[PDB]
């Protein structure tokens, strides 16, 4: 969200292969499984109660997958995630009342889970990309609590 | 906290991380140099280039003390009573630098041992590394 | 940490607000709830409104086990044992929100104490609502 | 940094009432106190060594009056904080490489000051505008890092 254009250029590659389905729904559980606290908004996604229920939860997946996706429209957009998500911090504010420091948290364990599928390619200048665009991602989220 | 169950995943999962601490600490030491510069800050005397023989160095010793920690989970107090003084009286580091390298080491696990990083793995060593962070920071307040 | 200089302060600065204990976790409720209203989100079963009772017994509640964890400075974890289940596996409450309601309540302290709340005594208090901070959140992480 | 007119004009009302160097020089001392890592940025002002020494500096109530004074400017131009902190933004990011968290503790750190000097005026009401501006006034300076 300040980027070289080879730098942004690094991160869209690494996109291309992004399942969003599957590092989705891995970042969501991982998430909710370590910090506890997070499964509170998610009461209605029923059994969340041990690793295997979290990981195996069809309800995780999928909103795993939202989530990517909507995430995946900040990183084609990175010129403009204030606007890509405005409606999305809305949402989450006025609405959902979470605390915007979660943002921060799924971000990195996003980051974790990017790491865990890429390997040695997830090197540590790529790794330096992706954490300007999960904070840029976490402060457009937080743009209308402010 | 460190619950039975955590103490006994942490042990497994080191016992994986094996001879490859100190360079799984000099690794997460660029990923949190290159990451979040202002880290930097504290290593002014260092050539922190990638290769740096400094950086290894200093990643072998932050890889042997994670090992004697993970050797003393029953009293982490007093296994790293010296590095307490030392981070909060001489460095004078700022405690939320914990949460990066912490962060940091982690992504370099899950890049080495992605079948051994599992979810509830994941979380005992988050909440190990949240407690040496403790430890460090507890000199200060 | 709870060094024995911060000890003696924090018994010392409670013994000052002595009988407002309730009233003043009633108003640390209140800036709470004002200050930083994703907050009124554990509490819809309460009236809310300035005054409302339910408040008021909750401010007494929680300025009751403050009086008792400065009774049990050498061992918060085994008198607030109780409190760490229902706020971690039954309330799960989000630890951000203890350092919203611990800022709050060092507001409200200034507000009626202005000359008992010195540099040295603000640092004691601040890192004994860390600590009882720390227990409530501990059967999480 | 979005405020009803009347919340501003309580806002402005109580800032017409703050001495900058009584509550700056406190502000600072308390923040050096309170969160001793912080005292590594004023290695220049000497004795910080104990509470007295620290409160008793002269080289600190005079920052902390800077401080208060840069302060007080963004609370006269709240619809433009951005702006009226640029510039401060990139000397704290650049220079000086200060965490942006430390802009929270500090903005804390004031209200809690505000609050022993003004009493039962600074009510639960007048402190949440506060809280608005402080956040509004911390984003604002870690406007260049993100
Ligand atoms: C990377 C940051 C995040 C992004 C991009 C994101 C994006 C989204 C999107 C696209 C939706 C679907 C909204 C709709 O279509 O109505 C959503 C809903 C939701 N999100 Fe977020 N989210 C993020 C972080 C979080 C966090 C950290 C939490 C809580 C810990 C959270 C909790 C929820 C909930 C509870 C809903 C509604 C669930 C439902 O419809 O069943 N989100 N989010
Ligand atoms: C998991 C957390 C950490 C552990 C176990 C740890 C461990 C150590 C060890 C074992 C030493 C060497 C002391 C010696 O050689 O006597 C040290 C030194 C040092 N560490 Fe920490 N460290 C941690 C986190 C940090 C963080 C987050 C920073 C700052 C961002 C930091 C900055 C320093 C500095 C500046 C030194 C002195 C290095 C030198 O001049 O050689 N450390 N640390
Ligand atoms: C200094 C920190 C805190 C202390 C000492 C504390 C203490 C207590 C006590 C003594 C109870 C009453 C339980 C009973 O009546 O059995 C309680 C209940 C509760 N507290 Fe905490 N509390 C703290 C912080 C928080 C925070 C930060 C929140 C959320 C923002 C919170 C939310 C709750 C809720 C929702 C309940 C149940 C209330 C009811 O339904 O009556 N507490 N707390
Ligand atoms: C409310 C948030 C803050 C505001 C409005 C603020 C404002 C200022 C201003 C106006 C100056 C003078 C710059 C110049 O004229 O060159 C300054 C300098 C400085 N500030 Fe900040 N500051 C804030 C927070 C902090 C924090 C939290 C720290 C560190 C913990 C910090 C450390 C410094 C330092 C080290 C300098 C240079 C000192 C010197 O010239 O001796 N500031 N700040």
């Amino acid at each position: 969200v300040q980027l070289s254009g080879e730098e942004k250029a690094a991160v869209l590659a690494l996109w291309d292969k992004v399942n969003e389905e599957e590092v989705g729904g891995e970042a969501l559980g991982r998430l909710l499984v370590v910090y506890p606290w997070t499964q509170r908004f998610f009461d209605s996604f029923g059994d969340l109660s041990n690793p295997g229920a979290v990981m195996g939860n069809p309800k995780v997946k999928a909103h795993g997958k939202k989530v990517l996706h909507s995430f995946g429209e900040g990183v084609h957009h990175l010129d403009n995630l204030k606007g890509t998500f405005a409606a999305l911090s809305e949402l989450h504010c006025d609405k959902l009342h979470v605390d915007p420091e979660n943002f921060r948290l799924l971000g990195n364990v996003l980051v974790v889970v990017l790491a865990r599928h890429f390997g040695k390619d997830f090197t540590p200048e790529l790794q330096a990309s992706y954490q300007k665009v999960v904070a840029g991602v976490a402060n457009a989220l937080a743009h209308k609590y402010h | 906290v460190l619950s039975a169950a955590d103490k006994t995943n942490v042990k497994a999962a080191w016992s994986k991380v094996g001879g490859h601490a100190g360079e799984f600490g000099a690794e997460a030491l660029e990923r949190m140099f290159l990451g979040f510069p202002t880290t930097k800050t504290y290593f002014p005397h260092f050539d922190l280039s990638h290769g740096s023989a400094q950086v290894k160095a200093h990643g072998k010793k932050v890889g042997d003390a994670l090992t004697l920690a993970v050797g003393h989970l029953d009293d982490l107090p007093g296994a790293l009573s010296d590095l307490s003084n030392l981070h909060a009286h001489k460095l004078r580091v700022d405690p939320v630098n914990f949460k990066l390298l912490s962060h940091c080491l982690l992504s370099t696990l899950a890049v080495h041992l992605p079948n051994d990083f599992t979810p509830a793995v994941h979380a005992s060593l988050d909440k190990f590394l949240s407690s040496v962070s403790t430890v460090l920071t507890s000199k200060y307040r």
